[PDB]
RNA sequence: CUCGAUGUCGGCUCGUCGCAUCCUGGGGCUGAAGAAGGUCCCAAGGGUUGGGCUGUUCGCCCAUUAAAGCGGCACGCGAGCUGGGUUCAGAACGUCGUGAGACAGUUCGGUCUCUAUCCGCCACGGGCGCAGGAGGCUUGAGGGGGGCUCUUCCUAGUACGAGAGGACCGGAAGGGACGCACCUCUGGUUUCCCAGCUGUCCCUCCAGGGGCAUAAGCUGGGUAGCCAUGUGCGGAAGGGAUAACCGCUGAAAGCAUCUAAGCGGGAAGCCCGCCCCAAGAUGAGGCCUCCCACGGCGUCAAGCCGGUAAGGACCCGGGAAGACCACCCGGUGGAUGGGCCGGGGGUGUAAGCGCCGCGAGGCGUUGAGCCGACCGGUCCCAAUCGUCCGAGGUCUUGACC
């Protein structure tokens, strides 16, 4: 994937995947995708895989 | 020696099928000093120096297959320790040190209202009026840090020498990497 | 915290002017390594290094006086560019053992 | 996790919303409510009356929670959410239809029933 | 507010008995480098300057 | 006994006994088949939950549970809190009183004090001891820790059973509270490690910084150690002596009787076992490995001196070792600190120049820069040189060379 979108990543050959209610979703990674993420728009997003 | 020992690798899981998290174990054969016996009258301790070179700087099975590397001129490499095994080590506490009745001694402390007021940690009591003076009974400010920690049902899993080092099955040694381990599989219940 | 730094400041300061001053035990025992640290930083010697250097010392002057005069007098070694000495006597009422530190020359 | 009075809402519909913890379901002493494990709370509100109902003595069991469950798979995995089911006695759902997914847990501690209704398990 | 307070005269006896424990040790100090003289095990002085190398005065 | 004064309800904490035992095992009983109850004898090990409303305990109610025990110790605990409350003056009502005041009727609010001496407890050092002087290793008498439990499965839906049900016996697995230990994984830390920031003073103008803005001014994040929310693990076998309780062999009562004598059965319980000390248990224990008879003085001079690095120490340098102390490793024939150096970890690509846009900025160089303890090299630095103390081998008896 690419921590879902937060191109960034942490954690060993496992991580970890965070998630949100309706089927959908949020594999993830480091203190810098989460917080944010969690809280607005990823379409805006940039550092990572998605502003690129 | 009766037994077989040595130090805290340290620790890290990793792998397996479902995974699981053990600890490393440093030891080859530290020599054979005597053996254990009573025979003809007290037999317990000699020395016929063959030691190490420093040393003078300070200068019946598990006893038994000793015989086997103590006469061999001296060290014994460890590892019967198998595949998949039950001994025990016995840590060293950890330099921990005169704490309050609070870790040191499960116990609650100052509550709301009060848990707090620049008021804080101290047990509650000791003993009543009539009883009489004091009990040897609740503990105090039992320093901690340094015991003669160990414990049980430690299994080992695997092992292999580059190094003559030992894999183990969780690991809690009780004291720090590069400390001192001595282990077993003592009354075991998993047998 | 600010204390721990402001001294390892003037003293570091005051020394390198010198190159071997008078605090207790202690004191001295740090005011080396940083110190020392810093000197590190003259050797590599350039705008970096010296933006930092100076960054804590704080002085044209010096800063580029050891980055330059000393520095070299070391450029060669392997840190311990200071030889922490102890003292023979102790501040009065106190009772307190002193000591000396200069850059090993 | 989730007990005396955290809340988590329903995924479910039995005819919820959100439901308050009382007791966590076992035995004596334990203390925790972890998806698979099964809740003894309460409606703290429920739709208009669907068929529960407000403050309705209940039955639920865990399936969302954001205190992260270590997977056997020396994994983890949490939630963005806490919430769970309701259930018949007989571990079993009311709800018809589920809502966000869950974990493979309850399988490993009996429910299929949600397991699949479930619009994923994770 | 004295909640607690000695409950008997101290007994002298016992009193210094205490004080018992207690006493000194004169300076470890040794003897001087080429300084010649008694100096504080491990250093120079109004007497040396050197060990090594003259740091010092006098 | 106390008024030259023992501070009183409930709560809190920390608990400790006891058994008439609530849960728990073992039993005999039943109008007991099963299962589940009832009855009573034996056993306290361990254990006996969240809330509610009430100053309360008590108590009723809510959801559990095996269980949700009775009571001691001034209905334990104020020199340990609580301090609501009854129990200072206020002041209220109601209430009696000509009144004044008043009330186990009520209602608002109403100053619980830093320095333990002794005994006592928990802890760590100092003696002196254990009769050569010496470092290393063990025994444990005797103490202390810990013991609980639910549920799920086969045996089996077989015994029983009209049926709806549900076994001893025998065996798997999970989980609950609990405790020992431990960072790997997880989460909390992270007073400066790293990064973004607004206000300001110095900085030289710009840039690039600097304190202060707590003791970090603010926000994002962050090893290493500590530490749970998290990791291992534990409460078992089994051995012996019993309760109650069940039997055998058989008197006295030529017939019966667990019975005095003889022999066995039988418990979460005692003893043992499993961990944790531990001979200062003055009965100072064992054992191995070192050190040899030095001086001169009136004597059973077991008294004064060089000693033996056997050996230890002190001083230095260091430790999850640590209040001090004691305890551990090292003391330049060293890797012990720091230093440097590689390595990892950590912050998100720097200072500069560069190239796009009037500017704001961006894009590049550049996963840059900078890096606090984590893994390991290298004598740059700094543990130089030096002291002190330390044995000799007490008396009797005998056993062997």
């Amino acid at each position: 994937r690419e921590c879902d979108y937060c191109g960034t990543d942490i954690e060993p050959g496992t991580g970890t995947m965070f998630v949100h209610k309706d089927g959908a979703t949020t594999h993830f990674c480091s203190s810098k995708c989460e917080n944010n993420a969690d809280l607005r728009e990823a379409r805006n997003l940039e550092w990572t895989d998605t502003a690129r | 020696v009766q037994g077989f020992a040595g130090y805290k690798a340290g620790m890290t899981p990793r792998e397996g099928m479902e995974t699981v998290p053990v600890t490393v174990i440093e030891t080859p054969p530290m020599r054979a000093v005597a053996l254990r016996a009573y025979e003809q009258r007290p037999l317990t301790e000699v020395w016929t120096d063959e030691f190490h070179s420093e040393l003078d700087r300070t200068l019946s099975d598990r006893l038994d297959h000793a015989l086997d590397i103590v006469e061999d001129g001296g060290e014994h490499a460890m590892n019967i320790f198998r595949a998949g095994e039950y001994a025990d080590v016995a840590g060293v506490t950890k330099g921990k040190g005169t704490q309050g009745p609070v870790k040191r001694w499960g116990v609650q402390k100052r509550k709301g209202k009060h848990a707090r007021q620049g008021w804080r940690r101290r047990i509650g009591n000791l003993g009543p009026w009539n009883p009489s003076r004091v009990r040897s009974t609740v503990p105090q400010q039992g320093q901690t840090g340094y015991h003669q920690r160990t414990e049980l049902n430690k299994r080992l899993i695997d092992i292999g020498e580059g190094g003559p080092y030992t894999l183990v099955k969780g690991s809690v040694p009780g004291p720090d990497k590069r400390l001192v381990p001595f282990f077993r599989a003592v009354r075991p219940n998993d047998q | 915290s600010s204390h721990r730094l402001a001294l390892y400041r003037n003293q570091a300061k005051s020394l390198l002017t010198h190159g071997r001053i008078t605090t207790t035990v202690p004191k001295a025992k740090e005011l080396r390594g940083f110190v020392d640290h810093l000197i590190h930083l003259a050797k590599r010697g350039d705008l970096h290094a010296r933006r930092l250097v100076l960054r804590d010392l704080q002085d044209v002057k010096l800063v580029r006086k050891l980055f330059d005069e000393i520095a070299p007098r070391y450029r060669d070694r392997q840190g311990g560019y200071t030889r922490v000495l102890k003292l023979a006597e102790r501040r009065r009422g106190d009772g307190a053992p002193l000591a000396l530190v200069e850059l090993v020359e | 996790m989730i007990q005396q009075e955290s809340r988590l809402k329903v995924a479910d519909n039995s005819g919820a919303r959100e439901v308050l913890v009382i007791k966590v379901l076992g035995g004596s002493g334990r203390r925790y409510a972890n998806i698979g494990d099964v809740v003894v709370a309460t409606v703290k509100d429920a739709t208009p009356g669907g068929v529960v109902k407000k403050g309705q003595v209940v039955k639920a069991v865990v399936v969302r929670t954001k205190r992260g469950v270590r997977r056997p798979d020396g994994s983890y995995i949490r939630f963005d959410e806490n919430a769970c089911v309701i259930i018949r006695d007989d571990k079993s759902p009311r709800g018809t239809r589920i809502f966000g997914p869950v974990a493979r847990e309850l399988r490993d501690k009996d429910f299929m029933k949600i397991i699949s209704l479930a619009p994923e398990v994770i | 507010a004295k909640h607690p307070v000695p409950k008997k005269k101290t007994s002298k006896s016992k009193r210094d008995m205490r004080r018992s424990h207690h006493a000194l040790t004169a300076p470890n100090l040794t003897e001087c480098p080429q300084c010649h003289g008694k100096k504080l095990s491990h250093h120079i002085c109004p007497n040396c300057g050197y060990y090594d190398g003259r740091q010092v005065l006098a």
